[PDB]
């Protein structure tokens, strides 16, 4: 195949410089027209960042032109992206992506961004990394037993994002809802869902996998009924 | 700056219809018998996809479902028929200039028959309140329209004070909302009450559904 | 077929 791939911080302090990795697996950054960068702001607004030309020049977007920098390494076949004077409007989702010749008309090329990586959040932030807790969600016990359980794990109280839940270890993929984190006092809060028949639990049991990568978190609460 | 203004920002088609995504820009785009406009659709978590490009020619990979046309100022995407998997946010964007830019998008999201919340009331974990805190959770799952309404009720009176509400987007599969409703308190003002009640107030119902519970 | 504003060409 062919892909990019967008490696570094999670968590900046502001004043500082970040300073994102596009490792390029498959292709020579040399056979590219040119390899550019965009990010995402909270809201889904997209914004260009700047490129690097095949011919090792650059074009940047004047907003950032001041303290932007796009350079690569042939060597290593990845290109880099540093900003200076970090601050809180600078947390968005990066990714890199990749121009190239589309072959449009007859025998006629246009270039145009094609190939793009995973994308990585970067917080600007000065608050410190917190691990989760996480606590199982177990249904009220008293009010169980019958037609289709809903199971749940909340996990709470953690910084930045993000943070990974699936359930027994990856199996489960229809009936989970997992909802979108929340901040209060710069802490996370985020709560996972998994509807089962009442076949399963209680006998054949469920747990939550939730993995915090910025603390190098990962935790399993198994679900267990209440002894309520 | 060339500004990629498109419409509407909300687009609401059920199955089998035709979607169509203006997106008008500040000057005209053509040159040299090319007219630089692409089209990208981007799904939650994923990065934004390349469909067409230079306004008609659509990318490998893509289903001859998705169209392309305008010229100038004025462009469009049209989807023929909308699918399950067309829940996205489709982005009009520009390649006629540097800096590049791209539109706000829109997010398609697909029509379904109203449905109700199955509501669940969740006590908190015995090992949350050995740490003092105490969390109250509601999850009302699976409903359309999107729009509910869910109030929090301590031993008959309501309160705001603690909650916070988390909503996730169209359900790709069974075309549904969920949300979240958690209501955080100390240990000792969980303990000062009994009666915990999430209620809500739906499109598919003209009584609110209560559910809830009572330490004891 | 590069737009007229970009920075760079190909050829």
């Amino acid at each position: 195949d062919v892909q990019l791939q967008q490696s570094g911080p999670d968590l900046v302090k502001p004043s500082q410089s970040l300073s994102l990795t596009c490792t390029v697996t498959g292709y020579s950054i040399t056979s590219g027209y040119s390899w550019h960068w965009i990010r995402q702001f909270p809201g889904n607004k997209l914004e260009w960042m700047g490129y690097i030309h095949y011919s090792a020049g650059t074009n940047y977007n004047p907003s950032l032109k001041s303290r932007i920098s796009i350079t690569r390494d042939t060597s290593k076949n990845q290109f880099f992206l540093q900003l200076n004077s970090v601050t809180t409007e600078d947390t968005a989702t990066y990714y890199c992506a990749r121009e190239e010749a589309m072959p449009y008309g007859n025998q006629a090329y246009y270039y145009a961004m094609d190939c793009w990586g995973q994308g990585t959040t970067v917080t600007v932030s000065s608050a410190k990394t917190t691990p989760p807790s996480v606590y199982p969600l177990a249904p009220g016990s008293a009010a169980q037993t019958n037609s289709m359980v809903t199971l749940g794990c909340l996990v709470k109280g953690y910084f930045p994002e993000p943070v990974t839940v699936t359930w027994n270890s990856g199996s489960l993929s229809s009936g989970v809802h997992t909802f979108p984190a929340v901040l209060q006092s710069d802490l996370y809060t985020l709560s996972s869902s998994v509807t089962v028949p009442s076949s399963p639990r209680p006998s054949e049991t469920v747990t939550c996998n939730v993995a915090h990568p910025a603390s190098s978190t990962k935790v399993d609460k198994k679900i267990v009924p209440r002894d309520c | 700056d060339i500004v990629l203004t498109q419409s509407p920002a909300s687009l609401a088609v059920s199955l089998g219809q035709r979607a169509t995504i203006s997106c008008k820009a500040s000057q005209g785009v053509d040159f040299d018998g090319a007219s630089f406009m692409n089209w990208y659709q981007q799904k939650p978590g994923q990065p934004p996809k390349l469909l067409i490009f230079a306004a008609s020619t659509l990318e490998s990979g893509i289903p001859a479902r998705f169209s392309g046309r305008g010229s100038g100022t004025d462009f469009t995407l049209n989807i023929h028929p909308v699918e399950e998997e067309d829940a996205a946010t489709y982005y009009c964007q520009q390649s006629h200039e540097d800096p590049l830019t791209f539109g706000a998008g829109t997010k398609l999201e697909l029509k379904r028959a109203d449905a109700a919340p199955t509501v669940s009331i969740f006590p908190p974990s015995s090992e949350q309140l050995t740490s003092g805190g105490a969390s109250v959770v509601c999850f009302l799952n699976n409903f359309y329209p999107k729009d509910i309404n869910v109030k929090w009720k301590i031993d008959g009176s309501e309160r705001q004070n603690g909650v916070l509400n988390s909503w996730t987007d169209q359900d790709s599969k069974d075309s549904t909302y969920s949300m979240s409703s958690t209501l955080t308190l100390t240990k000792d003002e969980y303990e000062r009450h009994n009666s915990y009640t999430c209620e809500a107030t739906h499109k598919t119902s003209t009584s609110p559904i209560v559910k809830s519970f009572n330490r004891a | 077929h590069i737009g007229p504003g970009r920075a760079f060409g190909g050829g």
